[PDB]
RNA sequence: ACCUUUGGGUUAAGUCCGCGAAGUAGUGAGAUCCCUAGGAUACGAAAGUUAUCGACAGGUGUUAAAAACACAGGAAGGAAGGGGCAAGAACAGGUCAGUGAUGCCCUUAGAUGGUAUGGGCUGCACGCGCACUACAGUGGUCACAGCAGAAACAAAUAGAAGUAAAUGUGAUCGAGAGGGAAUGAGCACUGUAAUGUGCACAGGAACGAGGAAUUGCUAGUAAUCGUUAUCUCAUUAAGAAG
């Protein structure tokens, strides 16, 4: 079945962000504390470890490509999901991109655990990426 | 989720035993019309007395989408007066809407100025106001008081909606809509 | 402006004139009449006579 | 085969469609969630108001599942509540006596008609000479 | 004179007082009556309702209202 | 014509050569008049507006709406 | 003070004023033998009801 | 076995007509047949000032070319879709087929 | 030489109804296309597409005729909505810098004809016309979701075009933490050439809602918000047309 439908977004990107940290899975890229998101962002996130909800949100929209047997995510894809509306000064707001970097090293740390494999045309899930969630959403629910 | 009921306002409000309380507005305001949330597209715009159909709550928040920058914004309109009714249900103790009727009964000027003279100069004189003109100064005042009310200061938009209908309804000094409603129909008998 | 211009009122007349014991109170009657009988090469312009033509009926 | 109907609804550019069916329980999902978990309450509003008006007992022993494509978050909702409601009458018209489907529907004429009648209602397109569908560039004298 | 960013001990002490008997009760009051910054109305308020003190009735988006001592709803 | 420009490196020594990449109003004048200015470019017509109106109902173009 | 009278609104007779912003009626008090002409300037339905302040000032011009 | 015929054709009525002519010769020979499938027309549009200069009010036009077009999908022997292919020629309305 | 005759009602329209020394046929309007909205009994096994149909002031109510509103049902209701086409007569209205459309005057190897390398059209005391960001809190910032008209997207370890944005939830900031003008040492891209564009770090001007005047707009309209596999286009949109 479909599982991951049957919880709020609000409270499984924070509970899933909290297996990782414990864990370890990914590491922060160099100067992490100082980066922006995008060149589209006015300063830098508010909580320290932003790195890890990016890592909790990339796992969520491949488990739902996944249940909706959507084609595998490529790194265009994750980058315009992520994007936003830059400030130009004395003119119109404009829609820019995520910044690559940030997204290539998840998917680089991902892969090293055996938790994200690459296709030929994306990244896909693996069983244990799957079955880590599978657990925590029973618990959590009940 | 929270009600499986009868319509209410909100999900919260009674929505019955509704008085309108002046005889010369009864057939003006709709306080029929059982709606779950205060929105509508039903195309009455389009003919000659079916904005007078709308239901109440609706004209209020209609009323709130101005000063050019909000214009369109219906769905801010609605989350602030959600607000607005439970601050007022709280102070008042009374049905938020009977505060809302007996706001708009108050604040709507009897009395008027116009220019009648045709077969010459214009002069000044009072005239009578109708039914439906009077309620729809009423809603007008009503909201002009509060926009200008929150422009600079602290205080929260909902709360200043609370503060001018509770004195309005008990037809205070306090309301600015009261004021500008004694203020015209001085001035009309100035010029009678 | 709902006025019927004069070719609608012409034929209009004319076909009262000529057919009046065919005719009847019912528009769909009359639509069936004016759709055998003329070479009218509208829908538009024979709803336009038949309605015409079902108003004189009754003065 | 299990007993079905399917029904569309339209508001402005979007379009909603509904299946209905046979069930032991009163289920309803849109976009994959519950009702009690759907994230814009502004749908919810207008679903739990057309669910009062006809009664609890008709929609009893019943599922349904929503679906749909473009317009907007207000138009959506709209359009889904069409659907929804046509979903009603027909399945009481196909499954049960045609007296009960006479009943609902001068209930929900006497609510509503937009509930079960589509508006013919769209964007008018712009002309030149003017930023829109009826406003003029600003003229000048002296 | 400018707002405040201490709530010092005996203002602590009669505005216990003071938000027993007063209906709803919000951001701006302590900051309004009293001289605090938003940011130490928001601290303070906070506090009181852990302590039971007074009780929290909305918390939509950031418009947040309170109820002390007095507060009574309506009734079917 | 693609023409071509030779370069000289750094060393003033060594030569190379690059190609110059046809654009702007040089080479697209208009069809019937030769003119540089108001050329439709679109469904590779070369054709300047005023020359358009004339010959759009030969070409088969109409004005529906 | 809050003197009041109420009126019902029984014919209206032309648009009138400048811009045709007001309209003639005749009205009869509610409580009095009283039947006046006044002019009245929002839009207004035969039957209505209508609060004066005066039982006496009147547009004769009719 | 099967054959696609694409009637591609920048007037409409031409195309109705021969269109409702082949349809004819498929209901005449019977091998269960069929009307034409109707294809999302192509469109092709330029937006222009009228004035040769920049004097009056600005006023502009849209001119559109419409590219019709209908298909057959149809079941035939190798001998009567060479033989027939002799009624593809003399027309405005380009024709071009396919196969498998 | 000229007039067809008494100027009373109606429509967007001599569009029509009355009456007449007048009466009969036509052009223009109108009717007559095209797009957008509803409609399989047709076609397909894929799940859509197209459709000779549907609305007439027809019904009721308004006491000459012609029209009309206001209701009601209806996907559509008074020219169904929006375009497109569109009399006669005129004007010394604009364009000879669109034209191998053109009369007449002028120049024509030291050219008023071509080409190349550079410079200007982009200069700056100053008066005017039309646009864009603003003057904050119905705001700024951080994250996270999530939806168009439909369907196109090598790679990238700070960063150097792209598949909405307003918007929805939580944090944060607190009344020039709004605003981004002139300017510095850099780091890249397009290009034959930077003078043009992107990026990082600074820097931080006026402006705190506008005198006399003045311009559009009746409903999915005005205003807001993005977006253009639309036009300009090597690179350049704060312009038009959608
Ligand atoms: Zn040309």
């Amino acid at each position: 079945n479909t599982e991951i439908f049957k919880v709020r977004h609000d409270t499984f990107i924070p509970a899933l962000s909290e297996y990782l940290r414990t864990n370890k899975t990914v590491v922060p890229i160099k100067n992490f504390d100082i980066i922006k998101t995008s060149r589209g962002k006015e300063t830098s996130p508010l909580d320290i470890n932003w790195y890890y909800t990016r890592a909790a949100s990339i796992i969520r929209k491949l488990l739902i490509s996944k249940a909706k047997n959507e084609k595998p995510l490529s790194i265009v894809r994750f980058s315009s999901e992520y994007g936003c509306a830059k400030d130009r000064g004395n003119r119109p707001n404009k829609h820019v991109r995520a910044s690559k970097g940030i997204i290539i090293k998840i998917l680089n740390d991902l892969q090293e655990k055996g938790w994200v494999e690459k296709k030929e045309n994306g990244w896909t899930l693996k069983k244990e990426a799957e079955e880590v969630s599978k657990q925590l959403i029973e618990k959590l629910i009940n | 989720t929270e009600t499986s009921g009868d319509i209410k306002l909100f999900g919260r409000y009674p929505y019955t035993d509704l008085e309108v309380k002046d005889i010369t507005l009864e057939k003006y305001i709709n306080v029929a019309s059982k709606v779950i949330l205060p929105h509508t597209s039903s195309r009455l715009n389009t003919k000659k007395f079916g904005r007078t159909k709308i239901p109440v709550v609706e004209r209020f928040v209609n009323a709130m989408m101005r000063k050019g920058r909000n214009n369109g914004k219906k769905t801010l309109a609605m989350r602030i007066v959600k607000d607005a009714f439970f601050i007022i249900e709280g102070v008042t103790g009374q049905n938020p809407i009977q505060i809302l009727v007996d706001a708009i009964c108050n604040s709507g000027p009897r009395e008027d100025s116009a220019r009648i003279g045709k077969g010459g100069v214009m002069k000044r004189s009072s005239v009578d106001v109708s039914p439906l003109r009077r309620i729809n100064i009423a809603i007008f005042l009503l909201a002009k008081g509060v926009r200008n009310s929150t422009f600079k200061d602290i205080k929260m938009l909902p709360e200043i909606i609370a503060e001018e209908l509770i004195n309005a309804a008990k037809n205070t000094q306090s309301s600015f809509a009261v004021k500008k409603k004694e203020e015209i129909e001085r001035i009309a008998k100035s010029n009678r | 402006g709902q006025i019927k211009g004069k070719s609608v009122r012409t034929a209009s007349k004319v076909i009262v004139e000529r057919y009046f014991n065919r005719l009847t109170n019912d528009f769909y009657d009359n639509r069936n009449v004016v759709i055998d009988v003329a070479e009218i090469r509208s829908k538009k312009l024979r709803n336009k006579v038949s309605g015409c033509v079902t108003k004189l009926y009754k003065r | 085969s299990i007993a079905q109907v399917i029904t569309k609804g339209t508001r402005k550019t979007a379009i909603s469609k509904c299946v209905c069916s046979e069930s032991n329980e009163f289920q309803l999902m849109v976009d994959n969630m519950t009702l009690d978990v759907h994230h814009d309450n502004f749908l919810v509003a207008k679903i739990k108001e057309i669910m009062k008006i006809i009664g609890y007992e008709h929609l009893e022993n019943l599922k349904f599942e929503l679906t749909t494509r473009g317009g907007g978050p207000i138009s959506r909702a709209y359009a889904i509540r069409q659907a929804f409601a046509k979903a009603v009458i027909s399945y009481f018209g196909k499954y049960y006596d045609e007296q009960r489907k006479q009943d609902i529907k001068e209930q929900i004429m006497k609510f509503d008609r937009a509930a079960l009648v589509a508006d013919p209602r769209r964007v008018e397109p712009k002309k030149y000479g003017g930023p829109a569908a009826r406003a003029k560039y600003t003229k000048s004298y002296r | 004179v400018k707002r405040h960013e201490r709530v010092e001990d005996d203002i602590f002490n009669k505005i216990v007082k003071d938000v027993k008997n007063m209906r709803i009760l919000t951001r701006t009051t302590l900051s309004e009556r009293y001289n605090l910054s938003l940011n130490i109305s928001i601290k303070l308020l906070r506090f009181l309702e852990e302590n039971q003190i007074i009780k929290l009735i909305s918390s939509h988006r950031g418009s947040k209202i309170y109820a002390g001592s007095k507060y009574e709803p309506l009734k079917v | 014509m693609n023409k071509q420009m030779i370069k000289y490196n750094a060393d003033l020594e060594t030569t190379f050569t690059v190609e110059r990449k046809d654009f702007g109003r040089t080479n697209r004048r208009c069809r019937a008049c030769f003119a540089y200015n108001g050329v439709i470019r679109k469904y590779d017509l070369m054709i300047c507006r005023r020359c358009f109106r004339e010959y759009a109902g030969d070409i088969g173009f109409k004005i529906y709406d | 003070s809050e003197e009041v009278y109420i009126g019902e609104v029984l014919q209206t007779l032309e648009k009138t004023g400048p811009g045709g912003g007001l309209t003639m009626c005749q009205v009869q008090l509610k409580d009095q033998k009283r039947t006046l002409y006044r002019a009245i300037m929002g839009p207004i339905a035969v039957g209505d009801l209508v609060a004066l302040l005066d039982c006496e000032r009147e547009h004769r011009r009719g | 076995i099967n054959v696609e015929l694409r009637l591609l054709c920048s007037n409409k009525k031409l195309l109705s007509d021969l269109s409702n002519r082949y349809y004819n010769y498929l209901f005449q020979n019977s091998p269960t047949a069929k009307k034409p499938r109707v294809l999302q027309p192509f469109i092709c549009d330029v937006t222009t000032r009228k004035s040769p200069c920049g004097q009056g009010t600005a006023t502009w036009s849209k001119y559109k070319m419409i590219i019709h077009g209908r298909m057959f999908a149809l079941q035939m022997t190798h001998q009567m879709l060479k033989d027939s292919a002799a009624f593809l020629q003399n027309t405005d309305v380009e024709v071009r087929l396919t196969l498998k």
